């Protein structure tokens, strides 16, 4: 391919706006997996994250294993559609022995997901497949302030070649500050010495200033210091905003100041949803099927 | 009177049925699809026969209507001819006309048929001559001048082009002509005659050569405008004058300017009328008999 | 005096905070800290001892267990735990039938154990039933919500219902204990206290100045906790229970109750 | 707003960039005979100059590869020619390397698909094939009604009227009305832009596209130099919509339905090549 200048305007440049219009006309799709201990808040985050307290109320098709559960939804909003599709762990952690056996349905589920996507791949009479591989791996760190446990490192080894991981600390409200910026640096510490690799949001060219500065920030603030809570409270200002409201304050979701829950929502769903299914499709499926036929 | 005949050769889409209605000045010959001497100076005597054809088994002739379920049809190759009579100075001019050349897949019939068929009218005048019981007032049929309809590519003459035209000077005199030429600008026209002069002098295709010495100015005038470019029409405007009539402006064919229509009319009908007559009957007519006789 | 305590929880639970924040001193550290290779190299519960004297001249004994609910495999996390309190008890019982005793024995016994329970909402897990079931009957067991402020107060109350609930349906024997020998006033005051367990706690070693005033406490980019303050946690409740008002009956309790059913067992069988 | 609203309206621009970022791929095959404005076209719809013996040809592919840029947008420009088709006295299976070039780049990618490891992908599938048809003013010919037939069943098939300003406004009805009813006729199916729609409906009205192309421009009358065909009997403006159907048919390659060619050769023609071929 050679280069040649071009006088005035052709409109070849319209074909991202015709892919703009298309992706209105069909909707979009987007499947998460939650992993934590119960009662870690994965069901408040997911409710908190798409204003929806019925994210979990459609559940789609002695115990020694994880349990997964898969709920599906769809979210209008300005004439754009999703078909949500959230992954549920049950019963991770609390099992007296932990081992790989315990929570391997997750990485099952995953593997089935892309063993699917393959198969309608390779099918002679190949029609359109709906998109089912999971395309963020949200895993929830409990807020004890001092490091990732070691059921935290296995797993997160076990899934950051096969999900986008996005590592989070859960219910943060409780932790000041320092204890906040001091978990988060151990915890990065450690994922660098176990060589776990997490989802980098990517650098636009000829993109604004503000634009790569935020993708920068959302990679450089991981793990997150995220709260949830779908329900309205009082400030003691008056204002009604959505939070929690203890004897010793009212903590604010939607408010910079409090947590990352601002840089979760940007990275899983306002600014880095499809760069995740990119990633997911493009490199994750990819190396999983290279592994697979090779 | 002077016997004439006038052989109009070409692939379709040519101009060639516009050509013979504006020469007559009425609308004898229709188009194609759309199968009466309005001129006092012109009268039918023997209207169009076919003299030669070569087609499949059922395949529709020239004069079917449009048929879409037969287009994918090879129509072959036919010849035709008309006898009109024109104004002794009477003319007794039989025009002759091929149909389907450029439309099959493979147009080696066409050439096959077009020196069958002149072949056969020299045939017919040595048998004549030859016979005990003559007749000097004999129906001549060979044919005098032939215009062959050059295509308006804007490259130079294919390989159809020099097959036909060498094909047809073995028995008459041959014009190549530029068709359409309101198909090209000023600039386009000239370099489309130089590239057509070139591939006549690459090939050896024996056209015409327009040649006391009082006749210098105009025959050489002659061979300046070789092949001669001619923009035709056969219907007229309001005022009765032939016109071209597109979105952007009017041809006027009477205009000298833009085509040499005028100039091949009077070089048929006056000066070599003639000039190709005695070329065909005492020298090709001559060589072919010699040949004959060896 | 002698007073034994242990503090049984998963690391990063608050319980070398809680112990320093009820003693008023800085009598123990955080067995792992921020550090994961700090736990036992073992992958098992060990014992952390620590010998310390406050002023009555209180010579305080901190058992902390580390290990217990920090690894992949917790399936004898507490074992350990078992093993030492009844190794107490068993050493206790052979002073005892020396036939040239000790006027002063020294006790060794765990008087007290503060349970750190995750405040995470749910019923008892396979480890906190297994360990409840054992402890509870060899030795005085205090539950307590670890981190108590992760729930609000409508949380707490739910999360505390479930956990009596929990003890109700397991059997678990939860100090204080009521016997016939108490009068009204003490078993109204059992009653109350029983109420208000397992304790929503909240520890803090560092002070805080909320409007020009000194507390103990801990403050957030959102919150302001004053743990001396009953209306935030029950950190008083829990101070005054196990310093003032039973800290005669643990270390009575410990002796007649859970020491002399290990020696009448332990009897019995040889 | 309580509650902030998710993102989820921010999803169609967050696609924009990925695909603003990935660029873009076109493959445009330019099939007919010889003097016919192909060159020429090809010239005037990308605004630059991508393409500048023997009397009997052999009828062959010419890959012309070009990468244009336009607002930061990259276009990699695949142009396939094919010199010698329909230029000769026998002209019989002329269409055959064509169709087998179309075939050929189907069973590359299909092949490349299957590979163990497929990073890097060759992707020559053409998206659209132009059929130049010669304004003879009459019909489609029996070479142009095969090649069209083998054409469409493998590629978007884009009949066009070459050199449209040598025919009159009536000319020009009555060809487009014969061509339109022997493409009907013989089952022959050509691209149509989705219906979702009265901008589409009147691109579907034109076809097959007139076609005039010019590399010059000339003042319009109003002091505005305008691509344009200068006669000396007028100025034949390719953008002016009543001289010629260039505006269309670059709606239908590249400023509106680039995204529709490019899907539908690779979800119909090259999913249905796939299927028979494993078949
Ligand atoms: N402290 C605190 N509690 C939370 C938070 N999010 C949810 N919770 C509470 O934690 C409990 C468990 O939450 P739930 O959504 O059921 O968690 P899951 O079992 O992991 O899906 C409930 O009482 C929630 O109200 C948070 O950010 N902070
Ligand atoms: N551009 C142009 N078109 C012409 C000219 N003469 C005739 N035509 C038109 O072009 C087509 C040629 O058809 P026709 O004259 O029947 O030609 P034939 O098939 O060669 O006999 C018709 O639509 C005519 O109206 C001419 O000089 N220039
Ligand atoms: N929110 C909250 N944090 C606490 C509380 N008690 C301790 N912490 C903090 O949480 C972490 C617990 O660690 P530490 O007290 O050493 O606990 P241990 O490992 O269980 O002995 C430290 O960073 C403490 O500052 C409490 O009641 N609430
Ligand atoms: N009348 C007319 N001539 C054109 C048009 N487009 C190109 N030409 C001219 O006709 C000839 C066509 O040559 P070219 O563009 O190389 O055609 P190709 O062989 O089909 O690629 C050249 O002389 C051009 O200047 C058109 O739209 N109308
Ligand atoms: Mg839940």
């Amino acid at each position: 391919f050679i280069r040649r200048q071009i006088n005035g305007y052709v409109g070849f440049a319209n074909l991202p706006k015709q892919w703009h219009r298309r992706s209105i006309k069909n909707g979009f799709s987007f499947n998460l997996l939650c992993v934590g201990p119960d009662g870690i808040g994965k069901t408040t985050l997911m409710k908190t994250l798409f204003n929806n307290d019925d994210i979990e109320a459609n559940l789609v098709k002695q115990r020694h294993k994880v349990k997964i559960k898969s709920y599906e939804s769809v979210i209008e909003e300005n004439g754009v559609k999703l078909n949500l599709n959230v992954i549920d762990t049950e019963g991770f952690g609390d099992f007296l022995n932990n081992d790989q056996k315990s929570w391997d349905p997750i990485i099952k589920e995953i593997d089935s997901r892309f063993d699917q996507y393959l198969d309608a791949e390779n099918k002679i009479n190949r029609h359109s497949i709906n998109d089912k591989r999971i395309h963020a791996c949200l895993y929830f760190i409990e807020p004890t302030g001092h490091y990732l446990k070691p059921l935290d490192l296995k797993f997160m080894q076990s899934v950051y070649e096969k999900c986008n991981l996005i590592p989070v600390i859960a219910k943060s409200d409780i932790l000041t500050d320092e204890e906040i910026l001091s978990f988060k640096k151990t915890i990065m510490n450690q994922l660098i010495q176990s060589n776990i690799e997490l989802f980098k949001p990517p650098i636009y060219s000829n993109d604004d200033a503000e634009n790569s500065h935020l993708s920068e920030r959302l990679f450089s603030s991981l793990p997150y210091a995220v709260i949830g809570s779908n329900d309205i409270v009082e400030n003691y200002s008056g204002n009604q905003v959505r939070g929690r409201s203890y004897p010793w304050g009212v903590i604010e979701v939607d408010n910079d100041n409090h947590s990352d829950f601002n840089l979760l929502k940007n990275l899983l769903i306002k600014q880095f949803m499809e760069e995740l299914k990119e990633r997911t499709s493009k490199i994750l499926y990819e190396n999983y099927r290279s592994s697979k036929l090779a | 009177g002077i016997t004439y005949t006038m052989l109009l050769c070409g692939p379709a889409g040519t101009g060639k049925t516009a050509f013979a209605n504006n020469l007559l000045e009425t609308k004898i010959f229709p188009h194609k699809y759309q199968y009466i001497s309005s001129n006092p100076e012109v009268k039918v005597i023997a209207p169009t026969k076919v003299v030669s054809f070569n087609s499949k088994n059922g395949i529709p002739s020239y004069v079917s209507e449009f048929d879409p379920m037969r287009a994918n049809l090879e129509p072959g190759i036919t010849i035709t001819s008309t006898s009109l009579e024109l104004g002794d100075d009477t003319v007794f001019f039989n025009l002759i006309m091929t149909h389907g050349i450029g439309e099959n897949l493979d147009d080696s019939l066409c050439s096959e048929e077009v020196m069958s068929y002149l072949e056969q009218q020299f045939d017919i005048v040595l048998a004549e001559e030859t016979r005990i019981k003559r007749n000097p007032r004999f129906e001549d049929t060979r044919v005098h001048v032939a215009l062959y309809f050059i295509e308006p590519t804007g490259h130079g003459l294919r390989e159809v082009d020099v097959e036909l035209m060498k094909s047809i000077s073995k028995y008459t005199n041959v014009l190549p002509i530029i068709t359409r030429a309101d198909s090209f600008t000023k600039e386009e026209l000239t370099q489309f005659r130089k590239n057509i002069m070139f591939d006549v002098e690459r090939y050896n295709v024996p056209i015409y050569k327009f040649e006391d010495l009082e006749s210098m100015e105009e025959n050489q005038a002659l061979a300046s405008l070789q092949p001669f470019a001619i923009i035709t029409s056969d219907t007229r405007d309001s005022e009765g004058r032939y016109v071209r009539e597109y979105p952007w402006g009017i041809i006027s064919i009477d205009d000298d300017k833009i085509s040499d229509l005028k100039v091949l009319k009077n070089v048929l009908f006056g000066s070599h009328l003639q000039e190709f007559k005695d070329t065909t009957q005492n020298l090709l007519y001559e060589n072919y008999r010699s040949e004959k006789l060896s | 005096f002698q007073f034994n305590i242990m503090v049984v929880g998963q690391s990063g639970l608050g319980k070398s905070t809680l112990i320093n924040t009820l003693f008023a001193s800085h009598l123990i550290d955080s067995a792992t800290g921020d550090d994961i290779s700090a736990l036992p190299v073992t992958k098992t519960t060990e014992m952390k001892i620590s010998t310390h004297t406050l002023v009555v001249r209180l010579n305080i004994n901190v058992i902390d267990t580390p290990g217990f609910g920090d690894f992949i495999d917790n399936s004898k996390a507490w074992e350990p735990i078992v093993k030492y309190i009844k190794e107490q008890h068993s050493q206790y019982l052979r002073k005892e039938l020396t036939a040239q005793r000790e006027r002063f024995i020294t006790d060794t016994r765990v008087h007290a154990i503060l349970y750190f329970l995750q405040p995470n909402g749910k019923e008892l897990s396979r480890l906190d039933v297994e360990a409840l079931k054992r402890l509870t009957e060899i030795a005085n067991v205090i539950p307590v919500i670890g981190k108590s402020d992760t729930l609000t107060l409508d949380e707490r109350t739910e999360f505390r219902e479930l956990i009596q609930n929990e003890f109700e349906k397991y059997n678990f024997k939860i100090y204080p204990y009521d016997s016939e020998e108490l009068t009204d006033e003490e078993l109204e005051l059992n009653r109350s206290v029983r109420s208000i367990i397992p304790f929503a706690v909240v520890g803090s070693e560092n002070e805080i100045e909320i409007n020009g005033e000194t507390f103990r406490g801990r403050k957030t980019r959102w919150s302001a906790i004053n743990v001396e303050d009953i209306n935030q946690c029950d950190f008083v409740y829990l101070r005054e229970f196990l310093i003032r008002t039973h800290l005669q009956d643990l270390i009575e309790t410990t002796s007649y109750i859970h020491y002399e059913g290990f020696r009448a067992r332990q009897l019995i069988a040889l | 707003p309580v509650p902030p609203p998710v993102g989820i309206s921010n999803l169609p621009n967050q696609r924009y960039k990925i695909v603003n970022e990935e660029g873009g791929t076109f493959t445009v095959m330019l099939c007919g005979e010889s003097g016919l404005g192909k060159t020429t076209f090809i010239n005037t719809l990308f605004q630059t100059v991508l393409k500048r013996e023997p009397i009997r040809k052999t009828v062959e592919i010419d890959i012309t590869r070009a990468l244009l840029e336009e607002k930061h947008f990259e276009l990699r420009v695949n142009v396939i020619d094919t010199p010698g088709f329909g230029d000769n006295v026998n002209n019989n299976k002329a269409w055959q390397p064509l169709v087998d070039f179309i075939d050929d780049q189907h069973d590359s990618y299909m092949r490349q698909e299957q590979q163990p490891y497929r990073t890097k992908k060759f992707d020559l599938r053409v998206h659209a094939v132009l059929y130049f048809i010669r304004p003879t003013g009459h019909g489609l010919k029996p070479i142009d009604i095969e090649t069209m037939k083998r054409l469409s069943t493998r590629a978007n098939l884009i009949p066009v009227i070459a050199k449209a300003d040598t025919l009159t406004a009536q000319e020009l009805q009555q060809f487009k009305s014969r061509i339109r009813q022997v493409i009907e006729a013989q089952e022959i199916r050509i691209f149509t832009p989705p219906l979702d729609v009265e901008h589409a409906r009147q691109l579907i009205e034109a076809m097959p596209f007139a076609i005039v192309g010019s590399e010059k421009k000339f003042d319009n009358g109003q002091g505005t130099q305008v691509v344009a065909r200068k006669y000396p009997w007028g100025l034949v403006e390719i953008e002016n919509d009543s001289h010629c159907d260039f505006r269309k048919l670059r709606a239908l390659l590249l400023r509106t339905y680039l995204l529709d060619l490019i899907s539908t050769t690779q979800e119909m023609h090259y999913e249905t090549y796939r299927r028979l071929r494993l078949e």
